[PDB]
């Protein structure tokens, strides 16, 4: 998957090339965001349950006819509510992949690909995971570099979604 | 392609000598300002499908006429690909402004862009509207002062807008 | 295929392969990228010497004077592919070869080897090479300017799904080439339209525990069996025997005329 | 303008021997490519060098994608 | 040419995609090297002419016979003297670039593609060069990163003529 | 587009071939449901304003929120009502296109492809327009071949939306 | 590609209109004339190669230049030419006539026909006297009354005489 | 492709008749400098990169702005491509001289080449001076007595040399 | 294998629950149908020779191909075994009207047979038409009103002719 150094080592094979210059930068640039990657998933993931209940709840407020109206695809019952608490947690879960990753590429691979017909076929709303990736944005209470990749991810998905 | 630093590489070499210290100082300044750069490049693609749909639905209010029945953005394939090119030309812009020069924008996404579009009876002139608003929702969205270091971004910002202006010059 | 079959089929490399597409104004390294890439792909991974390089046609290409479609017919209808792939090679070796270097995909049905059998006979190497190049397949597949790139392992519109299975019988592995005359593996799964188990990557090996013999290897033994003793249950046959009683099932095997398909270690 | 040495293949024959300049305008998505792997860069005159034998399978390409073949020149 | 930023832009437009987390870290890396690269080009050409000089005489004093066996591709006369001075000076400058530009790419472009052709045609042993550049890594003078690239540089080189 | 008879001369041309007895079947079954089509398309385009008022009025009543919630994508002002009556009009006019064509030729080349691409990027639910095509199958008051036809290509559009 | 419904369907897209009573009722009078198209163009396809080689035939006949040595009907793959773009020019006439719409017979059959001919040194008048006996032969068969439902097929013999001069002015 | 024989073939074909006595004459005639055409020929190939590298040498001593930095023959790449060139232009007069006949040179590798040099910023006068370079070489090369049959080959040298004249025209 | 109560156990126990009341009145429906179905088997079985012999004298007149000499059923040792399958498709019919479930047919007599009939050249086609005839005269046999207590056997009739439909499937 889509990470700094998978693709500089996909880039040069595809070359037929050594690994020169080019790609020790790429790896100092991970370098240099690696660490504040590693510690958004970690401030991520401990207040991981915080973040998918006040996400699932931010959902339920802006659609609440999410709540009342009966059906497979809405969470009026506790198997909806159900079902979205675990939407928001993988999207939360994968989005600390890609903090740990240094990319979008555990989004790609587990959830980005294949989630528009996913999203058509079980008639799930985008604008629901939309308003979740904004609740997640303004409540995981980041700083600096941690922010700015985190955020980074939580709008590529909230792009891929609109 | 080129980046800022390999085009003065190439004139360099095309003149058959060292880069004086005059080009080395200014692509000093260049690598001064590339944090200022990247987090332009950041924030027009996390905000770019609001950028495309926002200007597009501009585009769409004012010039009604592209999408009344006959229209070039009437029916949904239209429509589709007419998306689809202002998110390429948004797209291309922020490859120039990662690269630093114009060259990703001229080869990959304006060269023959006119003849394209004049070939299939785009209305050019309106992708050029389209592409100024584009423009305007980027370049505020780059000056937004909070949750980022203050600085000033005016030289960057001014480079961002001759790239938007050069692709809706290339539409015209 | 996702990640976790893709390490079991060993084809992690096919799967997160890129399409490559010259476009306009393209640099040299680009030109220099796309002339290794269809050497690669259509040359079918050989090492391919710089004396054997199409020198005029690479310098075509670069003055953009043809495409990369061009190009690559002018590389498949080139001596050195018909050296390495047409003259020691039987016809059905040689059209899948043919099916995997410049559509990317494993022969579907028999009437495709009735197909480019009967327009060799007819029109010569030449007509019977255009026919790929110039097929709708290799039009919305790659078009002008994509190289072609295999396309077997994943879901095609208006494929067969034997065709997945059947790919892991052309593609070997990332490691592998097609260099060695030879015979086509799918001949009777071709002729009778079937389709074989895949033994690809680490699909292949089976448990062990202490009933493999001294040296812990299994081989597995496909057959066809038909009665010649014991009753006969199915035509097709697994046989998961030590290295050391592999001589004793291959003769015993042999003396009940069994015929032997394919013989891998397990 | 070159490319003769490698279009016209091995024919040998006078006939095969000559190779043409199409010069297609139009190339839109269409339904007959909807399921194109490849996305179209131009739609504006495009220049296809065609030796003689292949003629008339590239028209019928070009005829089956909506292309229009507004001149033919001699190469 | 191979440089990150191109490089990057190359990748993600290869997919169609917009300029991501991992071409941002590309860009970092870039920036972390550049500086360094920047006073590396200054003191190579600052001390250009020194170096090509020496060089030369270096393949001179290991390779005596060029020095005095006639032929076109020999230094035995003032105008094999003054090829071979270019040819170092060639490299020089090209490796100059390959340091301001962050990668290989204008070694590959101006020199590197069709340097054995040449070699082959006008009957120039590539040992002579490579043991030219030796002499440049050895006696260039820089320390820290803007020696590792440099050095990176030139082993890439001799690493192509051999 | 694609029809009985485009579809007959777009594959005797793939294989070269003249219309064969085949083909001349094609057209006989053309023939035979093609005034049923058209009495089809005319009972709908005579009733059309009802019908898309009835339809925008049944999306509006199962969706309460698009009629209260501010949004450009929402129906809660004239001019979302306007964008809504429009659409459901234009679903209206190519099914009657379709019925008129005897394919789904016109749904697809107008409708169909890229609706996708609309939905996601104006934050449209296809959900609404679900609603709108059962409203038109449970109100448009045809029989025999022409409901048959009709109700085809409604189910067309209702499955290219799930 | 259009057929007779679809052009109609089309030209409606553009206007953004239901086909009107007059439309409908048009495309029922050509459904009610289908049976006479659809045996026309049996007709025409199951004396395809008669019309073809008597075409031909009377061609060389009253244009012995082209097959004398060196004309361009002369040898034998130039000749299996001569009549293979005969029987395409035939073929794709009764594909129009079959869809009702000239579409077909424009966008793949003549579709740079005109410049082919120019580009090889192939004579498109005498191509277009070809087309023009080819006519003829096809409308008398067309029109032979012998062994079919008695009717007036006047309408679809003019339209097949269209598709037919449409070929041959393209090719002059 | 044409060689001596089937030249006038081809004329004779495209006028329908029979190869006269003085036609067949003068082929008897050529197959008489046969062995002298395949020395010419087997000369030129065993000299063939002496003649190139030399050729080459003497036109970067003249013209030095080839080979100065912003020169067509700068970098490694371009000078790589000038000497394929000149190898490319030697190999097709090879052809020429053993077919007896200019079709290949011409069709192959003269026809277009000086638009495409012209559309790259290729000089075609110092091709052409190269062409002359290569013509000088290889006319001694061939007109060297020492180690074979003597005798006249001023016929073969003469026709070397017309091929190698239409090189040099066509591509300046 | 499964029987009729065991299938609806398994999938109760996949899904971790009591038989609801719904799926209790299904089996004990399934128990009153229980002395029929006894019936169904014991005429089968009463009837297996004839119905394998008649059946294949019935395919060997209609398809004469099989017993021509080089035929699949040609020889004696080949057309025991065209005898044995028959009764072998004929047995596990049965064992599946016994048990009210087709895992026994299924599990040990469908699967893998078309792949042997493949692998050995048994045309698979030819089996399924004695499948046809032996099923054809097995339901007969079934329906037959005389000596025996009147009913409707129609539901029973209906899963004989699916397992038979199933084996008819399998083998082509
Ligand atoms: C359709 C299958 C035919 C049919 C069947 C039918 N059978 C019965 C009833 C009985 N059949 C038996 C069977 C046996 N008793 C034995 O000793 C043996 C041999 C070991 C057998 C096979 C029994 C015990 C009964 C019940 C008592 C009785 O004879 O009446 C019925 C009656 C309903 C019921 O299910 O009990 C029916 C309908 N009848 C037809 O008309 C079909 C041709
Ligand atoms: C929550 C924001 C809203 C909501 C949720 C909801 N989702 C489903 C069903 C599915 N969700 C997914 C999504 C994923 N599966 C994955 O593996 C990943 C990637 C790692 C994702 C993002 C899928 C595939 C389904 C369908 C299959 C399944 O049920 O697991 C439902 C149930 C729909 C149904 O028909 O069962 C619901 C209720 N519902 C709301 O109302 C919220 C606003
Ligand atoms: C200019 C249009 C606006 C602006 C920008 C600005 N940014 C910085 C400094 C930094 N920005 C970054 C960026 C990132 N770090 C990450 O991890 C990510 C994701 C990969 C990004 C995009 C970094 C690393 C820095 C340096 C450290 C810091 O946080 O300051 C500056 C300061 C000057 C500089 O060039 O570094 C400025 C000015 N500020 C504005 O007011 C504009 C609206
Ligand atoms: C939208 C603002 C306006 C508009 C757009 C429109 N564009 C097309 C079709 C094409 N656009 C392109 C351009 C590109 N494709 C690329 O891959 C790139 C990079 C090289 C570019 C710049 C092309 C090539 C096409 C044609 C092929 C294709 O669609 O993929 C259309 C569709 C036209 C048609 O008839 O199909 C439209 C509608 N139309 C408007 O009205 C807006 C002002
Ligand atoms: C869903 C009910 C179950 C499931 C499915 C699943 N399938 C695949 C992958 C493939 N499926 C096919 C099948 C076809 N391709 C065709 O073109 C045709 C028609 C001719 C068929 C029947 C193929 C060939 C593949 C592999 C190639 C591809 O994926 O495109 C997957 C993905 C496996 C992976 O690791 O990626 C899955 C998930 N999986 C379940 O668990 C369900 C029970
Ligand atoms: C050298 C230490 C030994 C040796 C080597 C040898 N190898 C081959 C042929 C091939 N080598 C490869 C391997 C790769 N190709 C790739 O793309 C990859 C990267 C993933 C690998 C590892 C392949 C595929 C071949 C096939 C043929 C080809 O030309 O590519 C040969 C050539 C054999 C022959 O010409 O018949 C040789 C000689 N031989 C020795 O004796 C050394 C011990
Ligand atoms: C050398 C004497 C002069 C010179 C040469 C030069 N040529 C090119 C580029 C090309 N030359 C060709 C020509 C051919 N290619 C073939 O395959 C054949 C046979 C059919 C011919 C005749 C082509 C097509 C090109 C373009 C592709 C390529 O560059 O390889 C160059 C390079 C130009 C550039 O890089 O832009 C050069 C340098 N240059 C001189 O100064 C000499 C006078
Ligand atoms: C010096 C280490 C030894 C040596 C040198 C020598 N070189 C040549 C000739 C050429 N050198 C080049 C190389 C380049 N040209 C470029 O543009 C670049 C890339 C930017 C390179 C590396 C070329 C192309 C030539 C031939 C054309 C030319 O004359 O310029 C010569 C002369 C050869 C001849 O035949 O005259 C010599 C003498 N000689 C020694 O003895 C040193 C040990
Ligand atoms: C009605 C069911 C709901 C609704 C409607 C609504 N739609 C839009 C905007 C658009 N609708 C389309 C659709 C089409 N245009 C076509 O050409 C065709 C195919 C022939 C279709 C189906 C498009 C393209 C747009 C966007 C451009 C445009 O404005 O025309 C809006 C406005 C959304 C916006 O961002 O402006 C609305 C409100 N919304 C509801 O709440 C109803 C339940
Ligand atoms: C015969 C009445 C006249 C004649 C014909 C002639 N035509 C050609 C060559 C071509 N004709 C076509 C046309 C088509 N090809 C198609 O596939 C279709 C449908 C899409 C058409 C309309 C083409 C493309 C060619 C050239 C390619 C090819 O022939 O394969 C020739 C041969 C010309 C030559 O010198 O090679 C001839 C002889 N010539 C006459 O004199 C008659 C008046
Ligand atoms: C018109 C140029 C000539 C003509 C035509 C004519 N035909 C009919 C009617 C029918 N013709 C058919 C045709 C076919 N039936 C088949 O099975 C096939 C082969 C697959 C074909 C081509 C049919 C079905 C009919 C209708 C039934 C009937 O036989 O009457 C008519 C009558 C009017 C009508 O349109 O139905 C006419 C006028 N008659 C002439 O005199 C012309 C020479
Ligand atoms: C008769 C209708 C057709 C026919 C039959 C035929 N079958 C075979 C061979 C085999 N049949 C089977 C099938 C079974 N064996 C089992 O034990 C089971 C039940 C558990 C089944 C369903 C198998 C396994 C074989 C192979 C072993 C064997 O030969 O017994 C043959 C022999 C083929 C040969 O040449 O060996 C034949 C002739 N042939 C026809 O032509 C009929 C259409």
């Amino acid at each position: 998957m889509k990470t700094p150094l998978t693709e500089a080592v996909s880039t040069a094979d595809s070359q037929g090339r050594f690994l020169s210059s080019t790609e020790l930068q790429i790896a100092f640039g991970r370098l240099r965001q690696a660490n504040a990657g590693l510690q958004a998933a970690k401030a991520l993931t401990d207040n991981a349950q915080s973040l998918v209940n006040g996400a699932a709840q931010a959902v339920y407020n802006k659609f609440p006819y999410t709540t009342q109206t009966q059906g497979n695809n809405f969470a009026a019952d506790q198997r909806g509510k159900d079902k979205c608490a675990r939407d928001i947690g993988y999207y939360l879960r994968i989005v600390t992949y890609c903090l740990v990753a240094g990319g979008t590429g555990p989004l790609d691979e587990y959830l980005i690909a294949g989630i528009d017909e996913i999203n058509r076929t079980f008639d799930l709303s985008p604008s629901w995971y939309v308003e979740a990736l904004k609740y997640i944005k303004a409540n995981h209470g980041l700083s600096g570099d941690a922010r700015d990749e985190a955020n980074s991810y939580l709008d590529y998905a909230i792009n891929a979604l609109s | 392609m080129f980046d800022v630093f390999t085009r003065v590489v190439s004139q360099a070499d095309a003149r058959g000598e060292y880069l004086s210290g005059s080009q080395l100082d200014a692509l000093s300044a260049t690598v001064a300002e590339g944090n200022k750069r990247i987090d332009s490049v950041n924030r027009i693609t996390g905000n770019a499908s609001a950028i495309v749909s926002n200007a597009a639905r501009a585009l769409f209010a004012e010039q009604p006429q592209l999408i009344q029945p006959g229209g070039n953005a009437y029916t949904s394939r239209r429509m589709a690909a007419c998306l689809r090119d202002m998110e390429i030309i948004l797209r291309y812009v922020t490859y120039a402004t990662f690269t630093g020069d114009a060259s990703v924008l001229e080869d990959r996404c304006l060269n023959g862009l006119r003849e394209t579009y004049v070939a299939l009876g785009v209305p050019g002139a309106s992708v050029a509207a389209g592409v100024q608003k584009m423009k305007e929702a980027a370049l505020d969205i780059v000056n937004d002062p909070n949750g980022i270091t203050r600085g000033d971004c005016s030289a960057i910002v001014a480079e961002i807008a001759g790239y938007f202006d050069r692709a809706a010059a290339a539409v015209a | 295929t996702s990640l976790v079959s893709a390490q079991r089929l060993g084809i992690v490399a096919v799967d997160e392969a890129i399409p490559l597409e010259l476009r306009s104004r393209s640099t040299e390294e680009e030109v220099d990228a796309v002339i290794l890439a269809v050497y690669r792909q259509v040359l079918g991974n050989d090492h391919l010497m710089s004396q054997e390089r199409l020198t005029s046609a690479e310098s075509l290409l670069r003055g953009r004077e043809i495409s990369v479609r061009d190009f690559v017919r002018a590389v498949a209808l080139s001596e050195v592919y018909r050296q390495k792939f047409f003259h020691s090679n039987p016809q059905n070796r040689f059209i899948e070869l043919n099916y995997k270097h410049l559509l990317g995909r494993a022969p579907y049905d028999q009437s495709e080897i009735a197909f480019h059998t009967d327009l060799y006979h007819q029109g010569g190497y030449e007509a019977e090479i255009n026919s790929y190049i110039d097929s709708v397949e290799y039009t919305e597949n790659f078009g002008d300017w994509v190289v072609p790139y295999f396309r077997g392992f994943a879901t095609q519109r208006n494929q067969k799904t034997v065709g997945f299975s059947r790919s892991f019988q052309v593609y070997r592995g990332y490691a592998t080439s097609d260099r060695s005359g030879s015979r086509s593996r799918l001949t009777r799964e071709l002729a009778r339209n079937t389709a074989s188990p895949v033994y690809a990557g680490s699909t292949a090996e089976s448990l062990r525990g202490t009933s493999a013999g001294s040296r812990n290897q299994m081989y597995r033994l496909q057959v066809i069996q038909g009665a010649a003793g014991t009753r006969v249950r199915r035509g097709k046959a697994e046989y998961l025997v030590s290295y050391d009683n592999l001589s004793a099932k291959l003769q015993q095997i042999n003396r009940q005329g069994d015929t032997v398909t394919m013989i891998s270690l397990a | 303008m070159l490319g003769q040495s490698s279009l016209v293949g091995y024919s040998n024959t006078q006939a095969a021997n000559r190779v043409f300049v199409y010069e297609v305008s139009g190339l839109r998505q269409t339904d007959a490519n909807e399921n194109s792997a490849h996305d179209i860069r131009r739609s504006g005159s495009v220049f296809i060098k065609v030796p003689y034998a292949r003629m008339n399978d590239e028209m019928r390409r070009i005829s089956r994608l909506g292309g229009t073949i507004v001149n033919i020149r001699p190469y």
